[PDB]
RNA sequence: CUCGAUGUCGGCUCGUCGCAUCCUGGGGCUGAAGAAGGUCCCAAGGGUUGGGCUGUUCGCCCAUUAAAGCGGCACGCGAGC
RNA sequence: CCAAGUCUGGGCUAAGUGGUAAAGGAUGUGGCGCCGCGAAGACAGCCAGGAGGUUGGCUUAGAAGCAGCCAUCCUUUAAAG
């Protein structure tokens, strides 16, 4: 009925492997997992997740494999870039090539090294974030950076994903 | 309106097995004639539930003998309530034993006056009027504070008049939740 | 608590059911699995209700603070004539008609009770009569 | 920091800078005491002793005030009526009680600004907010 | 915030999050770390 | 059980688990600006001074300290004082 | 471990509950009755408006919903706080 519906365009290399569905698009044959009963189809332009029963575990499973491989593919069509905005009079942003940089923790040696699909975009450096390939991996790294110097809901000099409105805890007397 | 499905062996044992089934024991009684029929709970209840149908009888279809009945006695099982045995009277004509639905408007002057809240003792009435009384024996009274109380006296006996209870005693009254 | 002017020393031990049930306002506490209960604690619930309510609409009652218990000494050895009377309570053991009117016209009264008891001294539930009840 | 929009101010016509609603109020909220106040004088000064409510700021039409708009329900009702402050307590007290016709009449009297306006709206509102304060119907 | 027992949401939009039997309420209010696991 | 018998205080000497953690870190929280506080969950690793007077373990006082914790084993210890 | 089915049949948990405890607290899990609803085409998702006496009681420095003790209505359709 509705918990398994997706379209598989692009001439996507959307192909079932040995326990893993290999979704190949720009570079990575993203591994979108596969459980034994789930089972799925991809014909012409239609991509469907199967439901070998209708219990709790499966139902979720459906939502999963579905949205997931869904990902795998839409992804492979593009790649995946992360929208991160650094903002803080107490911070600098520069790529250096294959590395973090940036700081508010007054002893700037902030040397990271974009794992993979991850590339660094500093055109600012306020608007400055990353690109990846792996839906999550990207999110995760972003969090890495963010958290490592970010929080501040009362006075702020931080790194913000999209830049959520974040709290505004007043201070001394007022 | 109501109905039922017949018995065989009673007093207790079998009926119990019934409860099990989903049927509680039923005593079928009329002016000096009687036999046991059985209670299929679920619906039994629904109707019962009507309550207006617990005071004011209705027609029960049993084997086709469409007849008139009211509750005259019953055993609801303390341990969870519900029953231990359901008892009714099918009635010819002479209705004297009536504890029928009682309504009244306590035309505010209580909790919207002295805060006084209205306690109801009767809510219902047991008098006479052969196979003839609705779901509303009724009365009313704005007086709702001074220590005020209304009784079987003032009463106010509509249509098929017939006080079969007492020379007063009160229907209810205004209690000071906090004075007045 | 209350039992003023009693008549004797004490009761003793036993118990398994009774005869509490009806209704009486339709704001009721159906005691469920118990034993005696401190006339005081009782007062607890009393209060509890009283306050929850907007502080006036009057509740009712139920089981009385009828019995007297003794821990006997204060903590000594054990042999006195079980002397001394120290606690006074109600005695309800098989789900009972704990009767609490008030005029809250609400699951509000529900609440007040709800906890007065949830607290109280045990396992119990609450409700309203629905099999009515016929007296003389 | 300085929130800019019409600031509602309930005041006493003839007067000119009510401590509570116009002293600080106008000033910091988005309006202003003595000047909004005196233009006001110019105006509400001829309608002030049964409740004078107006909303003010430096607003469109390019000016200072905004809209002088009929005394609140209950305030004008009582204010035409009789006793003093709120009935200390409404509903339970039943200390202030008006009269039908009298109601429909003052009702039409000030009626103008009435929400869409009508006899029923006027008298009915009178009873409603009237009771609201302590101005019940009797 | 932890309490072996009680936890009954309150940040009003306060959430019943099952985390390893961990009876934990998640919210948007530091006040509500409802940890009763 | 124990009396044809099990030597009970306190203190030494040598301790050994416990955690409801004193000090140590990890922590979400604040009525958290910093700082320093207080509030709980995780974690016993190591650490967990000297005197005074009192047969007192307790305790009060002196001077420190990261701290100078509670308590299990006949309130551990006479075949060891 | 040691004699004897890692029987067959239909179920439920999955925490190892086997292998110990309460008051109590819960979108656990599974099971059955009452309500509103997909064609007065639903709900979570989501557009826009979130109304005019409402902004009436003590405090009135403020209840003039969102300080607190009383009311519990009027206009008017997003429909009605």
């Amino acid at each position: 009925i509705g918990r398994l519906p997706i379209p598989v365009p692009k001439g996507v290399s959307v192909e079932v492997a040995p326990g893993r569905v290999k979704v190949k698009g720009p570079k990575g044959e993203l591994e979108v997992p596969v459980s034994p009963e789930m089972r799925v189809v991809v014909e012409e332009g239609v991509v469907r997740v199967e439901r070998p029963s209708d219990e709790r575990r499966h139902k979720s499973l459906h939502g999963l494999t579905r949205t997931l491989i869904a990902n795998a593919v839409k992804g492979v069509s593009e790649g995946y870039s992360k929208e991160l905005l650094i903002k803080g009079i107490g911070y600098r942003a520069r790529l250096v090539g294959r590395a973090l940089e940036l700081t508010v923790g007054f002893s700037h040696p902030v040397v990271v090294e974009p794992p993979e699909g991850i590339t660094f975009e500093v055109p600012e450096p306020t608007r400055v974030r990353v690109s990846g390939i792996d839906k999550q991996k990207v999110g995760q790294v972003a969090a890495n950076i963010r958290a490592i110097r970010k929080p501040s809901a009362y006075h702020e000099k931080g790194i913000y994903y999209a830049g959520e409105p974040v709290r505004l805890k007043p201070g001394k007397a007022g | 309106m109501e109905y039922r499905l017949k018995a065989y062996y009673r007093e207790g044992e079998k009926p119990s097995a019934l409860r099990r089934a989903g049927k509680l024991p039923g005593v079928m009684y009329n002016r000096h004639l009687n036999r046991k029929v059985y209670v299929d709970l679920v619906e039994f209840d629904k109707v019962f539930r009507q309550a207006s149908i617990h005071h004011v009888i209705v027609l029960e279809l049993p084997d086709g003998q469409s007849l008139p009945t009211l509750v005259r006695q019953v055993n609801l099982d303390k341990r969870r309530r519900r029953p231990e045995h359901v008892d009714f009277f099918v009635l010819s004509d002479e209705p004297v034993e009536m504890y029928v639905p009682l309504r009244f408007v306590g035309t505010p002057a209580g909790v919207r006056a002295g805060g006084v809240l209205q306690e109801i003792h009767r809510d219902i009435l047991v008098k006479v009027s052969p196979r003839n009384i609705p779901e509303f024996i009724e009365v009313d009274v704005s007086g709702l504070e001074i220590g005020d109380s209304l009784h079987a006296s003032d009463l106010k006996l509509p249509p098929g008049v017939e006080l079969a209870v007492s020379p007063e005693e009160t229907i209810a009254a205004v209690v000071p939740p906090e004075d007045v | 608590r209350m039992k003023y002017r009693k008549q004797q020393r004490g009761r003793l031990k036993g118990a398994t059911k009774g005869g509490d049930y009806v209704a009486f306002g339709d704001y009721g506490l159906v005691a469920l699995e118990p034993a005696w209960i401190t006339a005081q604690q009782i007062e607890a619930a009393r209060v509890a209700m009283v306050r929850h309510f907007r502080r006036g609409g009057k509740i009712f009652i139920r089981i009385f603070p009828d019995k007297p218990y003794t821990k006997k000494p204060l903590e000594v050895r054990m042999g006195k004539g079980k002397g001394n009377v120290e606690g006074y309570v109600a005695v309800v053991k098989p789900g009972r008609v704990m009767f609490e009117v008030a005029g809250v016209t609400e699951e509000q009264a529900m609440e007040a009770l709800r906890i007065a008891g949830h607290k109280l001294p045990i396992k119990t539930k609450i409700v309203r009569r629905d099999a009515y009840d016929e007296a003389q | 920091k300085k929130v800019v929009a019409v600031v509602k101010l309930q005041l006493p016509a003839g007067k000119a800078t009510p401590a509570p609603p116009v002293g600080p109020a106008l000033g910091q909220h988005g309006a202003n005491i003595m000047e909004f106040v005196k233009a006001f004088n110019a105006a509400t000064a001829n309608m002030g002793d049964a409740i004078v409510p107006v909303e003010i700021t430096i607003y469109a039409d390019r000016s200072f005030t905004f809209v002088t708009k009929t005394p609140p329900a209950s305030y004008l009702i009582r204010k035409a009526a009789g006793l003093e402050k709120g009935a200390h307590k409404p509903g339970r007290e039943k200390v202030g009680r008006i009269t039908w016709e009298q109601v429909l009449e003052i009702a039409k009297q000030k009626m103008p600004d009435l929400n869409t306006t009508d006899l029923e709206a006027a008298a009915r509102m009178i009873a409603g907010s009237a009771r609201s304060m302590g101005v019940e119907v009797v | 915030m932890k309490v072996r027992a009680s936890v009954k949401r309150i940040c009003d939009k306060c959430k019943v999050i099952r985390r390893h039997g961990r009876v934990y309420v998640i919210c948007e209010n530091p006040k509500h770390k409802q940890r009763q696991g």
